[PDB]
């Protein structure tokens, strides 16, 4: 990962994609 | 929380890990 | 909002829709 | 749903998943 | 439209299922 | 987890809000 | 572009990419 | 439909066009 | 300008869409 | 590139299809 | 991330996650 | 390409960042 912001929906995204199925908790 | 670190400031992949389980 | 199997990225977004900024956990 | 702006493709996947199978028309 | 009422300003569930078929 | 609740099984926004911190 | 028959998700994403914010039916 | 136009069988992104609003 | 501007994510989303597995140059 | 085509101004369907390898 | 298999669109989101605006070739 | 290394095959970060320009 790197230099950008990532926010709302990207932000998730990018969560859902490097944790994959140990799964993420967005707080 | 990951807002702040992520969306507010730039954060790095080591930090988004942070928050997977 | 319909009943329906949600799964991946869709999953996803729909509890990013329902949740929001109260954040969420995805497992 | 939460309090957030839904804007481009972002609302086009909300109006997907709220609706489903039913379709809906994005006016 | 919904854009206006979604994108320019915030809606609630009940206004975005109007645009439900 | 939510995923066994909502894509294995049948899905609904009650079930979605009980998921939401 | 030579693409095959657009299903789901899939369909809805080229409809948005070509319409934009002219707005289209999904039914 | 816009299905059977696209999804049943091949269609373009040109002939979408015709599905806007 | 009905369509609105394809910038990060949904410009690679865009160019995958119409470009498909054949590849394409995000340059 | 196609970055200043399509994200700094507006482009086309037939400007992406450019990009196509 | 995780280490396994990346196609379609989780490889173009994942090479975006990773290179952003510093481009790169999908093919 | 990259397909045929990530898809076909299994390939991590420094892998993909090989492939940034
Ligand atoms: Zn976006």
């Amino acid at each position: 990962f790197v230099n950008q912001h990532l926010c709302g929906s990207h932000l998730v995204e990018a969560l859902y994609l490097v944790c994959g199925e140990r799964g993420f908790f967005y707080t | 929380g990951i807002v702040e670190q992520c969306c507010t400031s730039i954060c790095s992949l080591y930090q988004l890990e942070n928050y997977c389980n």
